[PDB]
């Protein structure tokens, strides 16, 4: 009897408040900020999906995720995304 | 409408009557809340600092108690895992013997 | 802020002692200690206290939550200082709990006794309600404490007790103990305290016990025997009793499940509706044979009366911050029943909220926990009654200092 | 041959896409915020043993005026209050930081006649007002709206009737509540609608 | 426990996009007016009555000396000592590696908005 | 048991790795997801979110506004050379366009 619908608003304001302490974000702009996240999530996951299936694989992996980020994001966009993720996977498997 | 509404409306007129009666009896609402409060608040105050600091320290105490109970429980679980690994040791020896048969 | 200092919570049924800033007390032991007039000799650790003894007194120094036997009280504090804390009292400041209705003479006598006999560096005497409020993280709230001797509702507003709002009722753990006595007698149960049994064998449900009595037992006195039997009764209270989730209904209580139980000698049986009827007397004393009278207030009514005696401006805070304590509140469905009745009888203009503590340590030793947190703040280190306050102002300083 | 030697996931991602000598000590310390010189003990490092306490700033005493005997006698005099009756109020004010829900409860009703909260508040406030009035001329803001006790005695009261209303006024009032809409709709949806229809039928 | 800054990851300069040329001027100008600014850390009225005072005759506006013959000297701006170096991005000057570090962490690119 | 640590926290992300991996676990994007895919995907997702929020806020400040409107998004994603590419076939609601007036359609 509630009908709760999920969204990314809580983490786009953490990241925004951190990367712009004085700047807010309107509700309508956060809707765009949410749709953007869902769109890129769809794109990267779909490309990793196809990547795994091309090599006759039943599992989408972070290696396939990195290659899909190499395919999706343009040159710099890619480099930064790949570096950020790569460094986030060595900070996570080191039990920090 | 209908002329019969005379009755319905008359009942509503009675609702007015009771309304009036009840408004004479006790009233519908606590009207005119805090019209006049001239007392100035303290700067912040020693007692308020005590309340604030205990507000923090009670949450800190609760977090510490919760955390240490959880820590104790997961040490129990970790030692349980270590003991069943100290039986998987015997299983690993038996499996190595089976591997020796296969070799 | 936190200094080597001792927190004492002296309840009518048990005493808790420990250091500042601990999650739990260092020791807890029965307040109803044992004594023989040998000066007199005392026993407090339950291992020496449960010995059947050539003579016995079971003296119980406190009357209605207040000190009356200062000699046995001094003996208790001595034994606590050198059996569990094991430290020189002149080193550590002392924070100690008291009943909200304790008189000024008792406060002053305790102050001078603490400074003369125990040579302590500093002192702070605080009321169980405020300590319980601090333990539960609030500066304002209605503190309900259902202890052994009396069930009491005490409003704390901005850290201070409202004397005009205190409401007290004898419906408490001792009254439950009396109800258990009566129920056992009406069930013709052979209650035997644990010290008497040498050995025993199993018996069927409802059949008398099959046990051997120890041969070395001396002629123990009535008071200590009563104490031991009451201990078994309070174990039964933990084991069997349960409050009806709503008003007691004989038909519903007949439909409710039984609980199986065994007494120390081996007698064992199922308890049914009766185990729900006994605690009902805490919430509606009208249906309590032998205790007829409309002057008695039950737990929920104690609460509503206590809040109703305060200013209407602070009633919203009190109802929005009902803090519940005392061992009797550990009875199954006690808090649910209390919440239900208070939801029924709290005026709609105000929010009702009960703080959600549930652990034995929480419910019972909230006062000690309050001492533990309170003794661990810098803003509190200036509130001490120092030995200098006593040497200059005398025994009366405790009246001029903290309420 | 594959160098690897590191975590599987990180390795694949990276290659597949090429003396303390600071002794704490148990230490005596005096709190400069205290006037009794009481020495307490504390757990401080070695490098700060001797610094002043950092919790003495949390000591902002609530301000309360202190009338003198002569001053009280001249202006603070009140036929319904005696000096023994008035000094007690200010002592409780200070010891309870000028809060009047806790000053009341501890009032000495044995030597002292019973007072409500409002009368105590008004009394202390007239005392503060006249204390500042003794000054007045030194820009002592003679614009103080000292707590209204009359209207406020009422305002306390006419909440109490609404506090304890078992049903009806808490329950049955819903009806009158709805009536607030009805009484505010159907009358104009009556006498006004009639007048409009009379004009409409007049032109018709 | 953790290094406890990867959560906020403020700068993450894979896309840094330096600020330069006219932006430097803006910063310079800002600093100048800040040094010319007032208590808060009527000026509009001053500017208005100054724009009433515009003319070619000897007046407030025409009483400005101008550029100096003796050329501008370098100073460090972190400790104020003579500064052999310039910051490649914003053009502000400094005298050590340490000073460049502090400048990069607090004053380089961060206050150009 | 042990105090539970999330997956956004251990890695050091703001975007929900639990929720991301979750959409993946019951998203049929694959058949058996590993233990790095959601982390990488969330990291890059939120990286692009930050990348854009940056340009959007900067343009907003250029407009002397403290709240990012969709305009501060059209202007941005079209102002940056690679964001435009990535979001080339994406229309931002209530964003507008950039005032690119052809040179030949000007006063002469
Ligand atoms: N686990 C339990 N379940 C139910 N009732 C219990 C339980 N433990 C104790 N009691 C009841 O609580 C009573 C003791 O309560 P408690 O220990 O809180 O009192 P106290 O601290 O001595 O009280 P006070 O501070 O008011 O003097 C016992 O007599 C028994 O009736």
């Amino acid at each position: 009897k509630r009908s709760r619908k999920e969204s990314y608003s809580v983490y786009v304001y953490k990241v925004l408040k951190q990367v712009h302490p004085d700047t807010g974000i309107s509700s309508k702009a956060m809707g765009i900020m949410n749709s953007f996240v869902n769109d890129i999530f769809e794109r990267i996951a779909g490309e990793a999906s196809r990547l795994a299936h091309y090599n006759k694989r039943s599992t989408i992996t972070s290696r396939e995720i990195q290659t899909a980020v190499r395919l999706l994001l343009p040159g710099e966009l890619a480099k930064h995304a790949v570096s950020e993720g790569t460094k986030a996977v060595t900070k996570y498997t080191s039990s920090k | 409408k209908s002329h019969a509404e005379i009755a319905e409306q008359a009942k509503h007129e009675a609702e007015i009557e009771t309304r009036i009666a009840e408004l004479r009896k006790e009233g519908f609402w606590s009207l005119k809340r805090l019209p006049k409060v001239p007392e100035p608040p303290r700067p912040k105050g020693h007692w308020d600092y005590l309340c604030e600091e205990m507000q923090w320290l009670s949450a800190d105490f609760a977090q510490e108690r919760r955390w240490k109970r959880g820590v104790a429980r997961k040490v129990v679980r970790m030692v349980i895992r270590h003991h069943e690994e100290q039986r998987q040791k015997e299983e690993r020896a038996r499996r190595e013997e089976q591997a020796k048969l296969r070799r | 802020d936190e200094v080597g200092a001792l927190v004492f919570d002296i309840g009518s049924y048990t005493v808790r002692a420990g250091y500042a800033g601990e999650d739990c007390p260092k020791v807890d032991f029965p307040t109803a200690i044992g004594m023989v007039v040998e000066g007199p000799t005392y026993y407090i650790d339950t291992n020496a206290l449960r010995v059947p003894r050539e003579n016995m007194e079971a003296i119980s120094p406190l009357k209605n939550g207040m000190v009356e036997d200062w000699d046995s009280f001094q003996a208790i504090l001595d034994h606590t200082y050198k059996m569990h804390v094991k430290s020189e009292a002149s080193l550590h400041p002392v924070l100690m709990s008291e009943a909200p209705w304790n008189t000024r003479a008792k406060r002053e006598k305790l102050t001078e006794l603490m400074f003369e006999h125990y040579n302590i560096p500093a002192f702070f005497l605080c009321k169980t309600a405020v300590l319980t409020a601090f333990a539960n993280g609030r500066s304002t709230g209605l503190i309900l404490d259902s202890g052994a001797t009396h069930t009491t509702a005490i409003p704390v507003h901005d850290g201070y007790v409202l004397q005009q709002g205190i409401v007290k009722s004898p419906l408490a753990g001792d009254f439950i103990t009396m109800q258990c006595r009566e129920l056992f007698q009406e069930m013709n149960i052979e209650l035997v305290p644990p010290y008497m049994i040498a050995s025993k064998e199993a018996v069927r449900e409802g059949s008398p016990a099959n046990w051997k009595r120890k041969e070395k037992l001396p002629q123990v006195t009535r008071s200590w025997h009563n104490y031991m039997c009451n201990c078994v009764i309070q174990d039964f209270q933990a084991s069997v009793l349960q409050v009806s989730d709503s008003t007691y209904d004989e038909q519903v209580a007949a439909q409710m499940p039984t609980v199986h139980y065994e007494f120390p000698n081996g007698y064992n049986c199922d308890f049914g509706a009766e185990r729900l009827k006994i605690p009902e007397g805490l919430f509606d004393p009208s249906n309590v044979k032998g205790l007829s009278g409309n002057t008695m207030l039950g737990v929920s009514h104690v609460v509503t009366t206590s809040v109703g005696m305060c200013d209407i401006d602070i009633r919203p805070g009190l109802y929005g911050s009902v803090i519940v304590a005392g061992g009797n509140t550990l009875i199954q469905s006690f808090t649910d029943r209390l919440n239900r009745e208070l939801s029924q009888k709290t005026p709609p203009s105000m929010r009702l909220k009960l703080i959600a503590n549930n652990t034995t340590v929480e419910r019972r030793f909230s006062s000690w926990i309050g001492g533990s947190i309170l003794a661990s703040l810098g803003t509190f280190q200036q509130m001490w009654i120092s030995k200098q306050e006593y040497e200059e102002g005398g025994k009366q300083c405790v009246e001029r200092k903290c309420p | 041959k594959r160098p690897e030697g590191m975590h599987r996931e990180v390795y694949a991602l990276l290659y597949s896409d090429k003396k303390k000598v600071r002794p704490w000590k148990w230490m005596p310390f005096t709190n400069p915020a205290r006037k009794d010189g009481a020495m307490f003990f504390h757990w401080r490092r070695a490098a700060e043993e001797g610094k002043d306490y950092p919790f003495a700033r949390f000591n902002k005493t609530v301000q309360v005026p202190v009338y003198s005997e002569q001053e009280y006698q001249l202006y603070l005099h009140d036929d319904a209050w005696t000096k023994a009756e008035t000094d007690h109020l200010f002592d409780l004010s200070r010891r309870f930081d000028l809060r009047f829900v806790v000053i009341h409860d501890r009032y000495d009703h044995q030597q002292f006649k019973k007072r409500s909260v409002e009368d105590l508040k008004e009394r202390y406030y007239h005392i503060c007002a006249k204390l500042a009035n003794v000054r007045a001329v030194p820009g002592t803001d003679l614009k103080i709206p000292v707590f209204d006790a009359g209207h406020e005695r009422r305002r306390k009261e006419q909440l109490e009737r609404l506090y304890n209303r078992t049903p009806e006024q808490v329950a049955e009032e819903e009806y009158l509540l709805q009536e607030l809409r009805k009484i505010e709709a159907r009358k104009k949806e009556r006498e006004k609608r009639s007048q409009d229809l009379q004009k409409l039928i007049t032109a018709a | 426990m953790v290094e406890k800054k990867t959560s906020v990851r403020s700068q993450d300069p894979g896309q840094r996009r330096v600020l330069d040329r006219a932006a430097r001027q803006r910063r310079i100008n800002r600093q100048l007016e800040a040094l010319e600014n007032d208590n808060f850390q009527n000026f509009q009225a001053l500017l208005e009555e100054q724009n009433l005072s515009v003319a070619e005759g000897p007046n407030y506006l025409t009483a400005c000396a101008g550029p100096p013959s003796r050329p501008q000297r370098p100073f460090c701006a972190v400790c104020g000592f003579p500064s052999p170096y310039t910051c490649v991005s914003c053009g502000a000057r400094y005298c050590t590696v340490r000073c460049l570090g502090t400048h990069q962490e607090t004053r380089c690119l961060k206050w150009t908005v | 048991r042990a105090k539970a640590k999330s997956r956004s926290s251990r890695a050091g992300l703001q975007f929900p790795v639990g929720r991301v991996h979750r959409l993946l676990r019951k998203g049929n994007y694959a058949e058996r997801v590993g233990a790095g895919a959601p982390v990488y995907l969330a990291a890059v997702l939120e990286y692009l979110t930050a990348e854009i929020l940056e340009l959007a806020g900067n343009a907003a400040r250029d407009n002397k506004k403290t709240r990012i409107i969709p305009r501060h998004l059209q202007l941005a994603i079209r102002n940056d050379e690679e964001l435009n590419k990535l979001l080339g076939r994406v229309t931002i609601a209530q964003g507008g366009v950039l005032p690119n007036i052809q040179a030949v359609l000007l006063p002469k």
